[PDB]
């Protein structure tokens, strides 16, 4: 999955997936990927 | 082996000692390896000196596993008192009513206290369930330097943060001293048409509303919702609450004193039953209160880790690690034209069941200006005009360019009534509307036809859309109403905005 | 007339000098009007002999404030806590004298509490002024699961958004967990080398103990910490070059005493010129009826600022807990401590020492150090990103596009 | 309809784009149903 | 093409309910007003306030 702003079954607790899934719990901290711009993804990670 | 448990009662409660007794009475092997001695005392009143000397005497004569305490006073210190001699005497203590039943915030890790009651945090997530159901997604937070306080804006921070839903929230309000003095008028002064949360005390909410009509943020348009510790003891209602003031609280209406007695002696029999099919036996009572025994006093099997996970016969009545009912009994309750305390809604198993569908305006006051600018729509589904869907299951609310709608849908032919359900409403001429709404500034509660179709007059009695109309059930009737003669005769309408003819459909 | 005031204390001679600084207070203020009483009970190893002998002696004799100390025995596992409840019952107020604990800064659980010591928690505010002097701007915390640690780490964290930083990471820990390697292994690989520990005395040793067996307490790295872990068991496993705090008048109990005495018996002064002044309640049995002004005795005790105390000004903030006290900044140099600094109300001041960080160095180390070795994330797209299966040896056959270049692979 | 079936890779950028539009909300449900995990296999299903 | 959205008429006292819920509706950033001098000191107070 490239990413997706999704809720967590349990509390109901906003989560992403993939590569910002990845990025923000620290085990990655830059991609190189495909990987679309929009305001969604922005608002939490910052693109070149 | 016999498990023995004592019940304190007060005097202020008409329940006697062999009622609470006959209460241990189903008879229908609830204890599968044990057997439940239960016994009874009522106190005077309830005080440091007396409340230990009791526990510690129930404690030395009936050995007693376990306590339950139903409190009749509204004194808060009694709950640490009941938390500490848990913490002194590692026996379960369950907090059932009174001061027992009002909330401390952080039990102490080595004491078996359990409450009958819900955090603030529990109360917050009701507010926005509330909030999230009448879409009232734009809010103010007014609060002062009661403790708690921090820990409740934090929690609604983090939530607003965690949820879906716009939650447009405005502004931050911490009013630390000096009510109407001043350094507090100017920040309750840019507070807009907006539900404003209030976390406070009852003698200070009083002030607050005060301050609040003073400045006019009580009109029709304007929705407080606010916990339990400011509505409090609910017979005694002071004349500064305007009406419509939404509040959550620990039901006492419904959920009597016996039934908590028998919730509480059924969770601890299903923990001693749970500990014995896990552990070997039920540890014995500690020697004494006093003496000041040279041991660590820690047991080496516990009930604390047992009243996690409880299923009585119907309920789920489980605790948090913290302390706290998994499932906890709040009902919604609203000041009514009245001046009392009617409930409006419940808090089952994480779902909110609300009475009223669409909110009801309430008169905050005598003097308050009349509502003109609300106004009651019709609309009845059409495919190319009024489409009607159900919620969003992602959102759980009305998705963009929709708006909230109330359908009143049947149970089944059976039955003559049915319920109001909120569906959302997108369309032509629902965007119409929004664009009306916009432009004219007016509010509505747009709801769906029930009684006709398009309208028609049957024995000299209008149905649907001209039927609602003409009976001053609605202000307009928004929707695919073609111009007509009779209609025009019965109902003023406006200049129509798109050509709507008969015609002939063929097949090619 | 007569105005009884109730102090539970550790000795006797505690409880003598505290009847002295009663006399003095009731000299200076003066006695013609009213005369300040003094009763005092010594310390009890059972806490429900506490809540008895408190209702007993204190309630009974109808007291307008409670003095509660520490044991003479080093242990302080909530000892003030019975009083604290049961004159919470009237609302009668208590004044901690070195009661440090920040559970007691709860207002909703203690609902009448007053201390002239702060608590566990403020510490993080003077650490504050560190990163504001070092420059330091990624931080890395260690605060237990108690409510001690979740307390500091919230009130760190509302003290870091005013300037719109957060911590990198906020590792936790259960109290009194023998293995915590886990942890400062997780630590290790992140990028901050701001290291701030909130813990007790024995989690702060094993913590230390951890830490040394990984290398982390060499050059480039930096410790900040509070008084529990600079004090017993915990100084004997710290590393050199650690940071700590020691107040000023935290164990002297007789100044402490001295300065309580004199702000209570200043606010029953200004108390005692209102209207409508409803007497004490008068023994534990019989009365379970608050304290009408209990209440409003609390307030003026919370506005009342004390002129000249011995252990400086004193003054209360809205929590109830002492505001703008003197932390003497602490430093380990070759196993021996010694101060490098003294932090005010507000602001930190150095002096003439120098400061010998960890691993032997004396200049100021950089808050953190940049790793270059970068964790990278991609997934299989077939026109940007093409992965093939290794072969046995590794790797995976090379090729050449159609200009002959060999293809760069990873 | 349900004869013309077309779909994308779930929980990618084009995802939260059809969900954001206001007039292709309807599309949306179509699109859910379908959604598939890679875009390897998207391009397979479309190729046979 | 001008925009003159509502006209606002201070009939009562400038400190009570009215004149409150009144002026919040001001949206725009020029308002015409016109009083006396004493007047006008309490509306531009409590416009500031």
């Amino acid at each position: 999955k490239f990413g997706t702003q999704e809720r967590v079954n349990n509390s109901n607790k906003k989560e992403w997936n993939g590569m910002m899934g990845e990025l923000l719990s620290g085990q990655a901290d830059m991609i190189v990927a495909p990987l679309t711009i929009n305001n969604e993804r922005a608002q939490y990670i910052e693109f070149s | 082996p016999a498990l023995n448990i004592a019940v304190l009662l007060g005097h202020s409660h008409d329940v006697t000692e062999r009622e609470l007794r006959n209460l241990w009475g189903p008879e229908q092997a609830t204890g599968l390896p044990l057997d439940v001695n239960v016994v009874a005392l009522l106190m005077n009143r309830t005080d440091p000196k007396s409340l230990i000397t009791h526990v510690c005497d129930l404690m030395s004569g009936a050995r007693i596993h376990g306590l339950v305490f139903g409190d009749d006073t509204d004194q808060e210190a009694v709950a640490q008192m009941l938390d500490f001699i848990s913490s002194q005497t590692f026996i379960p203590i369950l907090g059932i009513h009174g001061g027992a039943s009002m909330i401390m915030a952080d039990k102490d890790p080595t004491s078996t206290f359990f409450q009958f009651g819900a955090s603030i945090q529990q109360q917050a997530t009701v507010m926005l369930k509330i909030m999230q159901d009448y879409d009232w997604h734009v809010f103010s937070l007014v609060t002062t330097i009661f403790p708690g306080y921090r820990d409740f804006i934090s929690f609604i921070k983090t939530t607003v943060d965690n949820s879906f839903v716009g939650w447009d929230m405005q502004n931050v309000i911490t009013l630390d001293t000096s009510f109407e003095d001043a350094k507090t008028q100017v920040q309750l002064k840019k507070i807009h048409s907006s539900v404003i949360l209030l976390y406070c005390s009852k003698d200070e909410a009083v002030l607050i509303l005060s301050e609040a009509r003073s400045l006019g943020l009580t009109g029709y348009d304007f929705f407080w919702i606010v916990p339990s510790l400011v509505s409090g003891n609910t017979e005694l209602i002071p004349k500064e609450f305007p009406s419509g003031l939404i509040s959550v609280s620990y039901d006492d209406w419904d959920y009597s004193l016996e039934a908590r007695v028998r919730d509480g002696l059924g969770i601890l029999t299903t923990a001693a039953s749970s500990m014995l099919e896990k552990f070997s036996y039920i540890p014995e009572a500690k020697a004494s209160c006093y003496g000041q025994a040279e041991k660590p006093e820690t047991p080496l099997h516990t009930l604390h880790q047992f009243m996690v996970n409880v299923t009585w016969d119907g309920k789920d009545l489980s605790f948090t690690e913290e302390g706290y009912q998994v499932h906890p009994r709040l009902v919604v309750i609203v000041l009514n034209k009245d001046r009392e305390w009617e409930k409006v809604g419940k808090w089952e198993n994480q779902t909110l069941s609300l009475r009223h569908a669409v909110w009801p305006r309430y008169k905050s006051f005598s003097d308050c200006e009349p509502d003109d600018n609300h106004l009651s729509i019709v609309t009845l589904e059409e495919a190319p005009f009024v489409i009607v869907e159900d919620i969003d299951p992602l959102t759980e609310t009305c998705v963009r360019n929709t708006v909230p709608c109330r359908k009143f849908v049947k149970i089944n032919n059976s039955t003559n009534e049915g319920m109001n359900v909120k569906k959302c409403c997108k369309g032509f001429c629902i965007d119409i509307l929004k664009k009306l709404s916009r432009t004219v500034k007016f509010t509505y509660d747009l709801y769906l036809v029930t009684n006709g179709k398009h309208g028609k007059k049957v024995n000299n009695v209008w149905n649907g859309m001209i039927g609602e109309v003409v009976y001053q059930r609605a202000v307009m009737a928004v929707g695919s109403l073609t111009i007509n003669e009779e209609r025009s005769e019965v109902v003023d309408f406006s200049v129509p905005f798109v050509e709507t003819g008969i015609s002939v459909m063929v097949s090619r | 007339k007569i105005v009884n005031i109730g102090a539970v204390l550790s000795t006797r001679k505690h409880e003598q000098m505290f009847r002295e600084a009663v006399n003095q207070a009731n000299k200076r203020h003066g006695s013609w009007k009213i005369q300040l009483n003094a009763t005092s009970v010594t310390h009890k190893p059972n806490a429900i002999q506490m809540a008895l002998s408190v209702c007993e002696d204190l309630i009974s004799s109808q007291v307008y404030a409670i003095l509660v100390s520490h044991p003479p025995t080093p242990n302080d596992h909530f000892t003030p806590t019975p009083v604290s409840y049961t004159a919470g019952f009237y609302r009668i107020p208590v004044l901690g004298l070195t009661t440090r604990m920040s559970i007691y800064s709860d207002k909703s659980i203690h609902l009448s509490f007053l201390r002239t010591v702060p608590p566990y928690s403020h510490q993080s505010s003077v650490w504050f002024e560190m990163m504001r002097v070092y420059n330091w701007n990624h931080i890395i915390l260690l605060v237990s699961d108690d409510h001690e640690g979740r307390a500091a780490q919230k009130r760190l964290e509302t003290l870091l958004e005013e300037r719109e930083s957060k911590a990198e990471k906020v590792l936790q820990f259960d109290p009194g967990t023998k293995n915590v390697t886990a942890l400062l292994m997780e630590a290790r690989e992140l990028e901050a080398r701001v290291i701030i520990l909130s813990a007790s005395e024995d989690d702060a040793a094993t913590v230390y103990r951890a830490a040394a067996m990984l290398n982390m307490t060499g050059s480039g790295y930096v410790w900040l910490v509070g008084e529990r872990e600079i004090s017993g068991n915990a100084l004997r496993y710290a590393p050199d070059g650690i940071i700590g705090l020691q107040l000023i008048n935290g164990k002297n109990e007789s100044a402490h005493i001295s300065d309580a005495v004199g702000v209570v018996a200043q606010a029953v002064h200004e108390l005692l010129e209102k209207e409508n002044i409803t007497d004490p309640p008068r023994g534990c049995v019989g009365n379970t009826n608050i304290w009408k002004t209990g209440p409003l005795f609390k307030r003026v005790l919370m506005s009342s600022k004390y002129a000249d105390g011995v252990t400086g000004r004193v003054e209360f903030n809205e929590d109830g807990d002492r505001k703008f006290a003197n932390y003497s900044i602490m430093n380990l140099q070759n196993r021996k401590l010694v101060q490098v600094g003294i932090y005010n109300g507000t602001h930190v001041i150095p002096n003439d020492r120098k400061i010998i960080w960890p691993g032997g160095e004396t200049e100021k180390p950089r808050g953190y150090q940049m790793s270059t070795r970068l964790k990278i994330v991609t997934i299989h797209q077939e026109p940007f990103v093409y992965v093939k299966p290794t072969m046995s040896d590794g790797t995976c056959k090379e090729e050449f596009t159609v200009n002959g270049d060999p293809v760069k692979k990873v | 309809s349900d004869k013309f079936i077309y779909a994308t890779v779930k929980q990618s950028s084009v995802d939260i784009y059809f969900r954001r539009q206001v007039e292709l909300s309807t599309m949306y449900r179509h699109m859910e149903k379908h959604n598939y995990e890679s875009a390897a296999e998207a391009i397979q299903a479309v190729r046979d």
